[PDB]
């Protein structure tokens, strides 16, 4: 109807980002929250087979010593925008000489997607992203979308358990809240969505708190609250 | 250096002198500064080394493309004058080399292109430091009614009496006669030294 | 049709730009008015979970010390269009040592918004925009369209309630009024369109008079007005 | 039927430049008239609501203290427009010290206008315009199409009330004319197009006679021709 | 069917340009001849409205003081193509100081239309025109095609008055004539075909005999002739 | 059914290809045959009109001093392609000092109606020609194809009688034959194709013998064998 | 539906990656798996007719000597895209001196399928490749989608008998395992699925043992195996 | 269905590059084999008419004089291809002093194909070549297809006869044997396939022997072994 | 600095010194200046650092990605025309280095390419600022009937005069002797010391 790619609805749609968005529904659940002094990122991970290097295929991802992602969607479309973000955050690096704000490398990002969003001749960015880390101003907590929308949380979800993972955070959020109740209420998060298929596995969290550079779990940690 | 390329009867006598320097310091007592360039012509070499074989490259290049399209032999005028529009497309920035093109179509030609791309036909032509002694000696002993054997000697006595008064020619002289009927075939260095030795000029 | 990329209609319409308007019905409403000695823009600020991050989200923008806008529409389009616009009264800066008019300001982004109503490969900018602020003129409030139609009000609306809000500012609006009762009059438009889900909440509003820089209120202060 | 972007008919039409052309009819009427010693132009301006700024929006524009434009049509090609023929009458200025010809600048005008009319991946410039003022020539007043077919007039129409205005001129125009009479004529063609609606206002309207600058009139003024 | 933008057709046919021809049948007439020792052009200029400029619009246009042309067509289109061929005059003018082909104008001019005959994403120019000059070789008349064909004549006709006046020509054409019975004889061919709305007006009409530079008539000697 | 841009066919066909060919079917016939020692091109001209200046339009036209051309199809095509083939003979010229190849410059022709017959954004050029001319090898001559396609003949024949003409050469072609009974053999093969319409004309003929330069003949030779 | 160029679903798909990903399911099949010290890849090779060079066909290609690939899919895409990765590996050393990382020369390949995924003009690569080679971190294994998706294993397939071979490798792998037990197991898998058309062939089959650079067995060593 | 640009099918095949291959299954037939210490290339040259000059038409044709190639197909993108391969031996020429391999020059030519079946706005190239010569490896026989597949032969066909022609390889053919019975076997070959229309003709045929330079057979030569 | 290249029957010796300047002030006592440019050639290295550093990161890229792509090697004329190719496409942005590639094919080679991308064959040749040196030890000693052991002490004499004689020359000799048996291997500094205190060059 040229309903395919990205222009105007009979109302009031773009109907290609919609689709998009339906696109990043099918993907993998993945979720953060801020807690007292910092913000943490965990990934369910659900290592299908024996055969995937379980370890070693990550979903959070670092930008910077100082922001980190989680992605769900299209996980090509991820890996190339989780690249832009890395080589923006490395230009911020040289121009300005650090990070003084992940809201900027969250924005270029953004209107990165929303340029693919608005022209012709090319689909949109298939891909969600969720960017954690804290900067000058302090812990931070933003979402994308695939029009290039942001918003910032104390606590968001993405993936296939963004609905129901939203629910519960939208009941049982504690605004400050000491690392290890945040990790234990991240996983409850986690695992009332994705106990349908009555399992969810070991997942992958990453955190920070302000002042420490980054720290991701190994296996053996995320099992105690598991 | 020292190259020449004489024009006789039917056929078209070129020889270089073999050595390269590149510094002062004469560094390859045996280069190849002859080439064949098609199946009836060749070209000599008076200039820059680098420059000179890649213009030698480039000139295999096109004509042998040119034969493989046309299934004919390019003419030598025309072979000169693409050479003269290489050398001149770029001359600010350009070939510091003094070339010798020489074959035979329908009749002996040799023709002698400089640096910035001028071309133009002489009955004998001579590129290099020691040009003026082997244009000395041609001019003194050369005529258009010589043989291919007599042609040659004047050839050899020639680039023997520039390596006798020039300090850049040396090396051993290395000889190719191309005619029509026998095709470009270069002198193998056993009949070069008999040459030598008939003329007295080994020492 | 190809009445899905920007060109002419059987009797002198362009279905992608109308296409875009409806967009920009579907947003969140906003409004502005002149008062005495200035002009206010408020912007309906509905935060709508408590996972938000009330204040950090704003929809009144700052393009200068001395010009400010609230957008309304696509949010992601409205980003990038802000930015634009920040970066064109910068290039003004540079240029002529001042913003001498607010009026070129909004003519070189209303520019940007005809060129991709012109052309093709490419849809429109869905999103609307009023401007507000004092130049050497004097107050000025602007508003902008999807195809780059400007008008200059003494107050204006954007948004879902377009409508609702423009009808009670046809009727109770008076143009010389002091800042107080001009944010009071702002917020009882903004109450009788937006008090149909039965709520309001605390909106954002932000205010110049002429000769002083820019004050956005706080969460305190509008409460009062409230 | 690729009747959508501008190629030709199964007859002799190009669908695109008519379907401009209907879009010019549904604009706002303007009209203009040379007299004895110069030219005026007349806009209607129906100032809708209260809260436009009823003089500051403007449609008679100036693209040089010697040569001015009102136009007809969509109103943000319009202004694009209006300012290419502003930098244009500039790039004279730079290059031959005087603009010598207003044809030149009409003709420039409308080279820009056939070319959108001649090219896909774009529509024609839905707006039409007419040029008056004085050259070295004397009075000219020219008129502009969506095609870029510029006519010569003594006196012309616009917009809305394209036809029932034209059909006074056609009646009722006398060549030489004193100014006052002039505004005269030019009022009572605006009325009996426009009275239909029983009502006109106080139109917009400014003058040149040969050898002064520009005369838009103030509001005062134009109410004693009313 | 893709039949509407330049390609072929079932059987041997390009649509748009044909579709062009028939733009340019719905023209206003317009013819030229050759006399003993120049060439004429006379166009019928048929003044609608009294508002109209009546000599100060031309149809009969210059490209030198040694190449004229009418055009009959589009008359956007026909401005554009006009001054291109002037250009290329000029340029003549510049590269080998005299122009010294009328052929190799036309020949540009011919080429110009051929391209936007042979290349999509652009319609072909939907135009006619006749050029009429001496140069070295003598006095020349040429026609041009929206395919960029040219013919070369010693007397042809445009417009919409193409076949009649072709025809009239084809009858009672005589080759050496002087220039008077020429013109007589041109106005006959003017006359047979447009005296169907029973009327001609006063036609424009210019000459030149070898040796001499450009004379356009005035309003006063073609009623003579008339 | 994009069997309108050159795409592959369900079964090995370029249609537009074809299509071209089946406009180059419906042009003016054409023909041409080596002789002893050279090479003729004879193109019917049927001057239809008397108005048609009759020997000064022309389609045997030259390349150069030692390669001409007669051509058929669309004549606008025809005479752009004519021009690059001269242009390109100029090109072999400047850099290698002469034409020693004619088959060279009709392969660089027929590449350039490769291309467009290989991309999309523009159709196949719709003519055919003959080359014809001596070089180094001796007297040659070819034929073009819409698709670039090229065959050498002894004779060969293009237009509306190409199988007519073809068959009747195809009978009674002697390979070695006097320049007088070569251009007698072929008006004969010109009549029996055009001799339908009950007409020849006297046609247009040109030749060489190797060694001289170019003869085309004047209007009373060709009567002599016609 | 435009559902033939890279665009999005009514529901979250890319239709011409999945039709890319059944163009590579009717592929030859291939597979891989580490061992104990290092990494295998086993093609089938099915050579059909005797006429072809049996050995001297490889799609077992290498990319360095410390990385290969084996490909299945379109073998034209496969042979380019090979290619690909060559200069890409040799980009790599000219810049940082050695290939340190494998999954940088996957990802900079998967990036270069997701451009031909994200944008139009051009249909993505039908083809899909596994990396295997040491580098500085060890053994590596990877898999490469026509979306661009990398996956790490430990043994995976590719190719006709993907499901088959996936499906005996997630029953029957070992980890850690010496290379003739493990170039046993790869074939057992091989033969499982292969032996549907009851013949294997002689495969072909490389290794690497981390510290030592490449090699490809030879026809007689893997008949051993077989 | 968009099925007619290269894009990708409802189960895994490009509809275009199918469509290439039924277009080169349309052309003449030619073959090729290797014997003891060379390779010959023999094409059927089926001369149809008399009026054709038999000889000067070649399709087998050098691109070296140690490479040669003989095509089938649309002739046109044959004789653009051939060109290509021609420049491209000779750049390897310029670059690296000999032509090594003749493998990277059918890899060049084949990613040349790959890129046109790749990308859209152009079609794919109609034709198939096989090439042959020696190299510093030895003698190699190749094969092209329009998607830019090669592959290895020591005997192949292409064109109409290619089935028939490849089974009696299939059968007959022996891998080393002296020059004589080998192009008596390729006869044998052309001979059972072509002797459907009851008769063959005198073919061309090319032979190189390692060492050698390149000789095609006279008219005289290939009668014997007829 | 001083390089050195011998062709001799079935081998080919490369060595140079190893010192490093860079400036006046010798900075670096243990450079490399030889190279292992593919499995059967090797290029020595005197001229300007950093250009002959990416000069042999370029060529060992091009040489490796060809045995990747055709699965042979590259021969020895073919990479010194790529190399004279490379220095003359850019001689008005010039690398200022003498290079000089050697190896063996299907027999021993070494060729010796300028800054402007002049090659040319010797059977023996020499790069560097101690390069006359070398080239008068070997002007008066070498045969072309010697054995790998008498090339390779000829090569570790020449080295040592060039060492006593020249100032930018220094350092500990690499030898690498590639020949088309035994591949490309290059001698352990114990060894080469062994034959500097048999020869008796040390002190």
């Amino acid at each position: 109807y040229d309903r395919a790619i990205t222009v105007f609805s009979p109302d009031g749609r773009l109907f290609q980002v919609e689709y998009a968005r339906e696109a990043v529904k099918k993907g993998s659940t993945a979720l953060g929250m801020k807690f007292a002094n910092g913000v943490l990122l965990i990934s369910d991970k659900k290592v299908r087979s024996r055969l995937i290097e379980q370890n070693s295929i990550e979903a959070i991802q670092l930008i910077d010593d100082y922001v980190a992602a989680v992605t769900s969607g299209l996980v090509a479309d991820a890996r190339v925008l989780v690249d832009f973000a890395r080589i923006s955050a490395q230009q911020e690096k040289v121009t300005y000489g650090s990070l003084v704000n992940i809201e900027n490398l969250v924005k270029r990002v953004a209107d990165q997607m929303q340029q693919y969003t608005q022209y012709g001749g090319v689909r949109p960015y298939g891909v969600s992203l969720i960017f954690a880390g804290i900067d000058q101003i302090g812990p931070r907590l933003f979402d994308c979308d695939p029009a290039g929308t942001i918003n910032e949380y104390k606590a968001t979800a993405i993936g296939s358990g963004k609905d129901a993972v939203v629910s519960f955070l939208e009941r049982e959020y504690k605004e400050n809240l000491p690392e290890k109740e945040a990790v234990t209420l991240g996983i409850k998060a986690l695992k009332s969505s994705l106990e349908e298929g009555e399992e969810l596995k070991a997942p992958e969290i990453a955190s920070i708190t302000v002042g420490n550079k980054y720290r991701i779990y190994d296996q053996e940690e995320v099992k105690k609250f598991l | 250096t020292t190259t020449v390329g004489i024009t006789l009867k039917d056929a078209v006598i070129m020889a270089t002198e073999r050595r390269v320097t590149m510094e002062n310091f004469i560094m390859h007592k045996n280069g190849k500064k002859l080439f064949q360039i098609d199946t009836y012509t060749g070209m000599t070499i008076a200039g820059l080394v680098g420059d000179a074989q890649v213009l030698v490259r480039y000139m295999k290049a096109e004509l042998e493309l040119y034969r493989l399209q046309r299934r004919v032999n390019m003419p030598i005028e025309a072979v000169a004058t693409l050479l003269s529009n290489m050398l001149n497309q770029v001359k600010y920035m350009p070939y510091m080399v003094q070339l010798l093109v020489g074959g035979i179509d329908t009749a002996p030609h040799v023709f002698s292109i400089d640096a910035a791309g001028g071309s133009v036909e002489d009955i004998y032509a001579s590129t290099g430091s020691g040009s003026p002694f082997v244009y000395g000696v041609l001019e003194s002993q050369y005529s258009e009614k010589m043989t291919v054997d007599e042609g040659v000697d004047l050839v050899i006595r020639a680039i023997s009496a520039a390596k006798q008064r020039d300090s850049a020619s040396g090396g051993m002289i290395d000889v190719a006669v191309i005619t029509r009927k026998d095709g470009y075939v270069q002198l193998p260095t056993d009949q070069i030294e008999s040459r030598i030795r008939k003329l007295g000029l080994i020492l």
